[PDB]
Formats: C-alpha cells, structure tokens, sequence
C-alpha cells in the first residue's frame, strides 16, 4: 500500500534527494509539482495527490545541525517536496540522547503524516550507518517506530562503512547500530562503501567524486526495485508480497543487490542472465551459497526466450548456491519507463539473500574485538559514559552479532533443522 | 518465372502445329525442347537463391556424413545406455532430448526440430529424419533422406567402436607411470595398437571418400542452370557414396562388418581388466588373435 | 478495447478487490470495488460487441477466473507470517511450489496466448473470421489450463493441495502433511511426465 | 576437451603471450577480450565464455621475481586475459624448493581454475629446460600435476638449452629435468635453440634478436598442432586422439615437428611433401629411423592429388626411415585461417617420432659425465647440498636418461621384442 520514506544522515539526504529527483524526471512531473504536458502509471505510493494534481512526495527529512539541507534549500527541486516536513557530535550515543529529548515532535510529524495518509504500508529508511549524527539517532527512531506501529513494515537501505580506514569508535557503533537492525527491523538493504567505490574507479577514471555517482548508483537501484509498484504490472504489486518470498527465516534477512548493466549509456536476456550470475555485475561483496535468489527485468523481451534461457542457465549450473532445502530462483517482468533515452534496452535487478555478507560482518567483529581487547580505543566519549557507565551494551551487541554469525553459519550448513 | 512471360510464344507454336497438314515428330520435339529449358530454369533459378539449398546442403553435410564430428563425438560421451536393449517407451525420447541437451552447450541455439531421433541393440535402431521444406523442394523424397539414414548408421558405428577404444588407452597415463607393471604374462603383444590401426585407418578412408564427392556436388550445381541436370548430379552423388562406402552387399562389407565386431568384442576384455591383473583375459586374447589374424587375410583378398 | 479490457476486468485490482473478499453482501464489494470455491460474477455485454462476444465465453472466463482466485488465496494466506521453528521450514516446502505453478499458469499461458491474441485479432478482415479465431482462442486455453479432461488426475490433485494450504493457514499434527505432499507430488511428477506436453513445465520442478 | 594452459620461465611466458596474441588475432576477438565485428569456429577449449562473451584466454602464468611480467602488464593485450592468474636464483634446487613451499595456493588456483571449467582435458606447459627459475620449479609443478589429476593429460613444450656454450652447472639441472619429464609427462613436444637459431640466421640476416623471432616460429608451430581443433574438421579434433597415435611406447614420446614454409610471405601439395621430407624443412636436428611419421595439411588441397601424391612419394622411397614393424605415415587436413593474408597458402606440419634425438641427448651425457668425472664444475651449491647432501638424485637421473639412451637404440633396431 501506500509507502513513507523518512531520510536521515547525510549521505541518506543525498541520496534521498537524488531519488525523488530521479523519480520526477522518470513520472510526468515538474520540479514545481505540476504534472508535465505529455503526462497510466502509479503515483499513489510515495508521491501524496494534491490540489493541482501536485503529486508532492511522501518523505520526512530528519536532520540535526543542518548543512546539506541549505543545499537542498536553494535549489528548483526544493518546491517539490517540503510541505513543511525538514526539522532542524559524532557518537552513537550523543545521537542517541538528542533524539531522546526530541522524540515527541517527531513523532506528531509522524503521526501528523500518518494521518495526511489514507492507507499505510511501511517505512521506508535513507540511513548511513556509523555518520556520525546519523548513528544513534537512527537506531533511535527505528526502534520507536517499531514499538509505535506493530502492523506495519520497515525497510532499511543503508551503506555499511568500510572504506579500509580513520575512526576509532566507529566499529563500536556500527555494531550498536547492527544490534538495533537486527532486533527492531523487518527487512534490510545493505550496501557497502568500498565495493561501490571500487565499481565507481572501475568503469570510470574517478578517485574523489564518488559521492555524486554513488548517489545515482542507489537511486537506480532503488527505483528499479520498486518499478512495478510504480509501473503497476500484476507480479507482486504490493511490497509484502515481494518481501515474503525474498526472506526465507526472520535471522536472515539482508538482501543483495545488483544491476545487469555497469553503463547503459542489443543483447538477450540470456546473455545478460549470465552476466548477472557473474560477481562483477553483482555490487555487494567453505562455500558462501544463496538461500533464495530472485531477479527483475525490464526490457525488451520475448516471453518465450525466458523460458528456454531458465532452461539453459538450469542446465549449465551457474547458479553455485548449495541450499539445505528446496528453495530456487524466482523471475520477475516489469516495464521499461518512457520519457529516458536507454541503449541496450534490457536491464535487471537482482534480490538474493547470501551468507558472504558474514564474513564482512566478521571483519568487523574482529576489529572491534581487538579495539575492546586493548582498551586504547574506546576514548571514553561521556555519551557514551553517562548512557552506560559499565558499557555492557556492548557486550549485548556483541553477544547478538555472535548469535547471528552462527545463525548464518548454521544456515551454511545442508540442515536448518540443528541451528547455531 | 518467365514461363508466363513466354507462354503465347509456345502457345502460337502449338496452334502452328495445330494448323499444320502434316504430323512430323521432329518438329513436335524441337517445341518440347524448347519449352523444357526455361520450364527447368526457372525452379533452378529460384531454388538456389531464394530456398537456400546450399546452405541446407551444408546442414545435411554436417548432420547425416557427420561432419561435425564435435556433437556427435559428445553426444556419445553423454550417452552410452543405448548399448542396452531399449524398451522403445522411455528411450525414444529420451535420446533427442540428450541430443539437443548436448548441443546446447555451443552452437546451435536457433532451431534443431528439424532432426527427429526414432529407435524403431539401440546404436542398431537409431535413425535420424531431418525435416525438410516440402513445397520448396522436390529434389528430396522419403527414400532420399532413407538412403542418408542408412550410411548416417553406418557411420555411427566405426566412431562408436573407435571411440571406446581411444578412450580406453589410459596406459601412459595411470598404468605405466608409478607403476613397475610386470610382463610376459600380462603382456598383450601392444595388439592396442594393431586394434587400433585398422579403424584409424579406416576413418581417414573414409574422410577421403565423403569429401571427394560432396566437392564434386557443389561445383557440379554452380555451372548448370537446369533442375533435371541436378537431379542427375544428385542422383549420381549417392551412387557413389553407397558403392564406395562398401554399403553394397559385397564379402568386402560383411569383412568389415567382422573387424568391428571384433574391436567391440575387444573394448570389453581391456574394459574390466584394468591395470596390471590375470581374471583368465588369455581366453578371450587367445581367440581374439586367432580371429584378428584370419580376418586380416580377408583384407590380402580385397588387396588383391 | 473491450476485448482488451475484458480480461482486465477479471484474469493490480482484482487483488485488492480479493483482499476483502478474504476477510454476505454482494453490494459490497461492487463499491469496494469502484474506488475459495462457488462465487458470482457479472458484467454487462453491450450489444455490438455481443454479436461477436459470446455468453458462453463468460463461463469459460469466468471458470480460470475462479481458479486463479483459489491462486491467489493460497499465496496469500500462505503469507500471514514472516523447536517451533519447524513450521517455516514447511513453510518454504509449499509457498515456493503455489509460486511455482502461479509462476506458469498465469505468465506461460495466460500471457503468451494472450499477447498473440491481441495480435491475431487486429489482422481479421471479417466479422465471421473475428468469431473463428475467437473460439479456436478460448478452446485452447480451456485445455492449456486444463479443465476439460483428464481433470481427474490433475485438478483434484491441485484441489488436494490447496486443502494443505488450508490446513498451515489454520495451524499457524504438523508431521502429517509432508507425508501427504511428498507423496502427491510423487503421483504429479510420475503422471506428468510424459502426459498437451506443456505440463513438462511443472514436471520438472 | 577443455585445455589449460600453464606458462612458466621468461622464454615461456614470451611465447604463451604471443601465442595468446596470435590466437587474438586469428580469431575474431578484439585485445579488449570483445568479439571482433566481423564475427563458425571453435572457441571452447582455451578460451572461457565469459558474459559479453569474452572469449578470456584458459591460462594460469606461473612465476617468482617477475621482470617480464611488468611489460606483459603495460600492453593493450593485457585485458585480453589476466582475470588474476598471475602470482609473484638460478637452480634447479632453488626452484624446487621455493615451489615446495608455496605449492598450497598454487595448487589452489589450479583447482580454482578446474572448478571453473566445465570440463577437462589437458595441461599444456609451456617450459624452459635450464632456464634458471624455470628449472626445478617446473619439474615440482610436474610431479605435482601428474599426482594430483590420474586422468588427466600432460604435454610439454619446450626448448633444450644447447647454444654451444656458460653455465656449468645446467646440464645437471637439464638431467634431472628430463627424468621428471620422462617419468612425470605422457608427451613431450621437444625444440633445440641452436637448431631455431640456425634457421633464424638462414632465413633472416639477424645475429642478435632471435627471441622475437622464435617467439613466431613457436606460436606458428604450436597453433599448427592445434588447428584441426581450434577450427574444427572432424579427423582427430580431441587431443587424446592424436596424441593415441604419435605415441608407440610409453618409453618414446618425444616428438619432431617442421614447418613446410620457412616463409610464407602456388605449389601444390606433391612438391611441399617433397620439401617437407627434406630435413631443411625440419626444424629439429648407424642410421636413424623414424618410427611413425603424421603430417597434417592445410591450404588450397584438390583430393585427388594427395591419393597420387601419396602413392609416387611411397614408390620414389623418400621416406628413409625402416622400422621394426607395421608402422606407417597418416595424412591429416585442416582449414586455412580466415583474416590472415598467405600467399601459396598450402602450409603443411609434420609429427614424427625420431631416434635422432637420441644422440642429442647422448652429446648431454657425455657432457654430464665429464663434468661429473673432473668433478670442479659441481660449484657446490647450496640449494642442491640440503636437498641432496649425496647427490644421488643426479646418479638416478643418470641411470633413467641411460635407459632412455637405450630403449631409444633398441628401438633402432628391426626388433623391438628385445629391450634394451
């Protein structure tokens, strides 16, 4: 049904920028909210029906100590969004206590925009984990949205700061920060800082700007993963539908990414099939095997070719996933958006849950293990002080994090039936 | 055509020969024959652009005198329980599903209906039917496509014997390296080898008289521009093949029929044997040699 | 446009319209409408569409629309949840296999067909020819999604199924329903296998 | 079916990438690893299918100390392959012992390589007898190859180190290098440098620059053996079946190669069999007989000319080789490359087993000897003290290669039901 994004930390306002950019120049929208001349397709998720068909977006921008929000304040696009929805330390648990105090308004804005709404679904999540202010605050507000709306969803897209170091404290709340995503959210998009950065070095000459293409990175991401909700299809219009198949047991629920073309400014859904399977295409890093692998495309496509293509990939076993149970891949259609020039016309998407992601979770358990075996490295921040004054938080988060390493390596394992 | 064209041409003739007193056959055939050219020419005119028979005959080539060895080499790679009596229910599909299941791996994603697969042992009942464009060609028949499956069966048999051979020659590879491998009682005389020689042979023979007249076909084609001269140069293309193949019942075929028999006889005494062992293999060695060195005499008869 | 929008109106929205029919009146659901075995259904044929549009095309329509619904139900009510941990695991045994053959018939056929159709009636030069093709359309995909004959070893199979994903939808004991599936998913798979050859599409998964 | 190419020893990895450069440039493949325009043939046994079926060359370069590893790196060719195959003392002993410690990850990246191929059939080295590095380390990998792959083939090409001298301790590394090779391979492919080098001053007016040259004639050799799989006809296009026929005895698998043009840049197939037999064409040096002579053809042949040409060649007795058994020449064809320009395009290979060999080998054992008996040319290495305190592996080299010496002259004889 109808769908609430919230967007905080800085990356996750750039990138939620990006994405009601990109959303309005894919619909039939101007960036004063007008509907375009040449404008059939849904609007009436993320995007609230206004007076003069001004389809204004259903975001809440969360932010303290505001410096990317003027940016965003002078700009054309700003007459878009904001109904009046933007309100104005670096530790976890400074965040943390400051979103404590301000947890009333922000919940009216919630409840405020719960009630402009007429139908709910869920709430979708712009976080950066480990941004500092982003950090904390986060968690925060994930864990009162859980407790406020026990009937709805929660969908977290978040980078997972890795950039092969800088802060010393980081892991620390990072790992608060996974305990929180764990416990108190329904389903996670994760993404990884040096693998994107490493795509955005390959196919292009970059070294610094990384920010503004990363940012298109996740929007086309973003957008292609909620395409046939916006162009409505019949395949899994709603987002419960598409969230059931693609988590398999409520421990695991982090979901891969991809996008068949690394540019696409005339090849066969076959050719791009196995394109997909191989990990270049793929942009999130015994055996690690996939539970459940699903794909989306839209192109343009022949429906018998799909057919005898899911025969041939069958057959030559490019899928190297060893599962415990019967579990297979699933397909998925959706269309090809008008109004944006595309070479090469086909392009998919990928959803598959991986235990790979374990072993990235693990270099952080051996970091922060090793930061807290020292003790050199904890600094004693007084956020953190006050907030626990025997840090045993950590160790809870820690105790967690263990439990869902082995959680991930029973899954490893040809039985589910013994767990870890 | 052009035959509408020229049709009042010998449609006035023929009222000539109407109007004409006296009957005089030689001037009725000389009309005969001068519609008979361009009646030939316009089906020739029209089969070897637009039908593409050329590049069909390249598929028949390919499919029927085996000249793509590369899939019907994997073809038995992947599949070797048609050595074992069929049951004719499950078998019959099953082997043109492995057959395109093994194409599929390289070459050959457009089409491949048009090979149908029949067992009517199951290597002695595998036939081959290729479908053909039947409006658009009449040069091909049922019995011209019978006369390729019967030499495309004779064919599968000397790859199939040779390639249990081949494949069963792992002597430099486990057997004599790490291995002392005692001798003169497991010695063989290297009779792998003289196994070996008379098919290997035989398989270039046989490239030499496959080739030869599929050259002579297509140069044949591209300098007569009349459908009965192709249907004489097709006609005369496997006569050739038949005789000089050795599918004409002669002594010198049921010869050649006793050699493969024997180098199959053969694969299955060094198949269970393995590396160096006594399971009384000089029974079957002893009546192998004898039989191998009357037959080779046979072949002194057809050498001279 | 009416041919097209025909099946648009039954075979997005219907699931909405479904959703409320899983929680009578048949008033109801027409203005619920406007902004799993038995049901009624109804639409007006206007009349120069009806000399070529058949009401017996209702029936057959309406017949795949009924199982289609059945469909739908089981995937969602198969989605009410997200030791005892070893309901999941019978969880993920059946949800994928309802999927699967929703997977099938609705894309393998009901678009294939479907987008052909379209295709074949814009190139009819006649108002007979239009009814022809018509019926050698809905003949076909009577058989395609089977209900005509041999419904006996393949319907009650599915109907057999379905009741399974009417017993997990109650208990969310437990050991006595993978030895039902095991073993009729044995008799589909044994029966389908070389049983018009197009269910090879669900035999091999 | 599929083969895996090694490369190992500066003159190895020369020719490997020039042989991958001339592969590149005779098939319809762009040094980007991107099908050419213009693009029937087979691909599918060095070259992996990748996702813009990027025909990525089956090779695994194998070195330690690189020099000429760096300029492989800055070249236009290096993206034709190289997805991470490549990883980083003159002994044999040395060579040895330094691939005895790293054979783990080695070995890894062989499975590695295994797992990626579908299917398998051989591994082709590419080698330097002497080499330096080469030695020892190539002898290890040998050993390593043959014990752990029981099905799989083995064949060799390389060079025997003779420029009429320099180093006095490589004909000990040689002998030990020929036992492995004689034990440890199922064929070797053997080339003489002084034997390429005379015919590179023949030919040519060069004096210095005969590695870029013999480059050429290898990678012509080489892509000669493998035509008639590498363009597929249908006599002989799986490696076991040829290799089933130039092989006699498990005891003799060294084989003689030629090359018919001595350059290339209208005779018929008569006069070149002719040129062919004589030993100017041959480009590697009682009486000495061949046992089983294979040639194979490929140009603008008539079919009826090589049935006649083969019978005044069999009456005119120019073949002088006599045999102690049945054993006769085969014939062969194969199809001319497209792409490339040849006049007199008639180009023919010959495979044939010749004792002559022998005596070259005999020259090294006399050499050996000597050196042994003086016993100042040893030079006390240390690498060979702790691997062998004794030095008794080089008496058992002496004694295999002293076996070889006389199977080979038994086999001169006119029978060979008697051993030597």
């Amino acid at each position: 049904r109808e769908i609430i994004t919230l967007q905080l930390g800085q990356c996750g306002n750039q990138i939620g920028f990006e994405f009601w950019k990109q959303l309005c120049a894919e619909h039939g929208i101007s960036p004063e909210g007008i509907v375009e001349e040449f404008a059939t397709d849904r609007k009436d998720v993320f995007f609230y029906q206004a007076d003069d068909e001004h389809y204004i977006p259903r975001a809440v921008l969360l932010d303290l100590e505001p410096r990317v929000i003027h940016s965003i304040l002078n700009s054309p696009y700003a007459k878009l969004y904001n109904p009046e929805n933007i309100y104005l330390g670096n530790n976890w648990a400074s965040g943390f206590s400051q979103g404590e105090k301000i947890h009333e308004d922000i919940f009216d804005i919630i409840d405020r925009e719960a009630d402009g709404s007429d139908s709910l679904e869920g709430f979708v999540l712009c976080h950066s984990i480990a941004g500092g202010t982003g950090s904390g605050l986060g968690s925060y507000l994930l864990e009162r949205l859980n407790d406020r709306y026990p009937k709805k969803l929660v969908q977290t897209y978040s980078v997972f700061p890795n950039q092969d170091e800088d802060v010393v404290v980081q892991p620390y709340n990072s790992l608060l920060t996974l305990k929180r995503l764990t416990q108190n959210a329904d389903c996670v998009v994760v993404l990884d800082n040096t693998a994107l950065n490493r795509i955005a070095t390959d196919r292009l000459h970059i070294q610094n700007p990384s920010f503004s293409q990363i940012n298109q990175l996740v929007s086309t991401i973003m957008s292609a993963s909620t395409t046939t909700l916006r162009y409505p299809g019949y395949m899994n219009n709603d987002l419960i539908g598409l969230i059931a198949s693609l988590i398999p047991t409520p421990r695991l629920h982090f979901l891969m990414t991809g996008y068949t073309p690394l540019t696409t400014d005339k090849t066969t859904v076959l050719d791009v099939m196995r394109r997909l399977l191989q990990p270049k295409n793929v942009m999130v890093s015994t055996n690690h095997c996939y539970i459940a692998i699903l794909n989306i495309i839209q192109g343009e496509v022949d429906p018998t070719q799909v057919h005898k293509s899911l025969q041939r990939i069958r057959e030559r076993k490019l899928a190297n996933f060893i599962p415990w149970g019967p579990a297979s891949i699933q397909v998925a259609l959706s269309r090809k958006s008008p109004y944006l020039p595309s070479a090469h016309r086909v392009s998919g998407l990928m959803m598959a849950n991986h235990t790979s992601i374990s072993s990235l979770f693990e270099r952080t358990c051996r970091q922060y293990d090793k930061l807290r075996k020292r003790e050199a490295f904890l600094e004693q921040f007084r956020k953190e002080d006050m907030f626990k004054d025997n840090f045993d938080e950590m160790d809870t988060s820690r105790e967690i994090v263990q439990q869902l390493i082995d959680e991930y390596h029973a899954a490893t394992r040809p039985d589910y039936i013994s767990w870890g | 055509s052009i035959l509408k064209n020229q049709e009042d041409t010998f449609a006035a003739e023929l009222h000539r020969l109407k109007q004409q007193p006296l009957f005089s056959l030689v001037d009725f055939e000389q009309v005969v024959d001068r519609i008979r050219s361009t009646v030939a020419e316009h089906l020739w005119k029209l089969m070897v652009e637009e039908s593409d028979l050329l590049g069909q005959l390249k598929i028949i080539k390919d499919f029927y005198l085996l000249g793509r060895g590369e899939l019907f080499q994997a073809f038995i790679d992947t599949a070797q329980h048609m050595l074992k009596t069929p049951p004719t229910a499950v078998t019959e599909h099953d082997v043109n599903v492995a057959f395109q299941q093994s194409a599929h791996k390289v070459l050959l994603d457009d089409d491949n209906l048009l090979p149908l697969l029949h067992l009517t042992s199951g290597w002695a009942a595998l036939g081959l039917s290729y479908k053909v464009q039947w409006p658009l060609h009449i040069l091909f028949t049922p019995a011209v496509l019978e006369k390729y499956n019967v030499v495309f069966k004779y064919l599968l048999s000397v790859r199939r014997v040779q390639a249990e051979l081949q494949h069963c020659w792992a002597l430099q590879m486990q057997r004599k390296h790490l291995k002392s491998n005692q001798t003169d009682a497991i010695k063989w005389r290297l009779r792998n080898h003289m196994a070996f020689l008379v098919d290997n042979l035989q398989y270039y023979l046989q490239v030499d008289v496959l080739e030869s007249q599929f050259s002579q076909l297509l140069h044949q084609i591209n300098s007569t521009r009349d459908f009965e001269s192709i249907r004489l140069a097709h006609d005369h293309f496997l006569s050739n093949l038949l005789a000089q193949s050795f599918i004409l019942l002669k002594p010198v075929f049921h010869c050649l029929n006793e050699i493969l028999d024997l180098c199959h006889s053969f694969c299955s005494l060094v198949s269970q044997n393995l590396g160096p062992l006594d399971e009384r293999g000089a029974a079957q060695l002893s009546i192998l040699v004898k039989g191998f060195s009357r037959q080779s005499s046979l072949l002194f008869k057809i050498l001279s | 446009e009416y041919l097209q929008a025909m099946r648009n109106f039954f075979l997005d929205t219907m699931y909405d319209f479904y959703t409320s029919i899983f929680d009578q009146n048949v008033s109801f659901l027409n203005v619920q409408l406007q902004e799993l075995d038995g049901l009624t259904l109804s639409y007006k044929v206007p009349w120069p569409v009806d000399i070529v549009i058949s009401l017996e095309c209702q029936k057959i329509y309406n017949q795949v629309f009924l199982l289609l619904l059945q469909i739908k139900w089981a995937k969602y009510s198969l989605d009410v949840l997200l030791q005892i941990h070893r309901m999941f695991l019978l969880r993920v045994k059946l949800m994928h296999f309802v999927n699967s053959l929703h997977n099938y018939i609705m894309t393998r056929i009901l678009h294939s067909t479907g987008l052909e159709f379209q295709h074949q009636v814009e190139e009819a030069k006649d108002l007979d020819q239009l009814i022809k093709i018509h019926y050698r359309y809905l003949s076909t995909i009577h058989d395609r999604c089977l209900l005509r004959e041999k419904v006996s070893f393949v319907k009650e199979a599915i109907m057999k199924v379905l009741n399974l994903a009417l017993m997990f939808a109650d208990g969310w004991s437990i050991e006595k329903m993978e030895s039902d599936f095991k073993n009729c998913h044995m008799f589909l798979v044994t029966i389908l296998n070389k049983a018009f050859p197009h269910l090879e599409s669900l035999a091999l998964s």
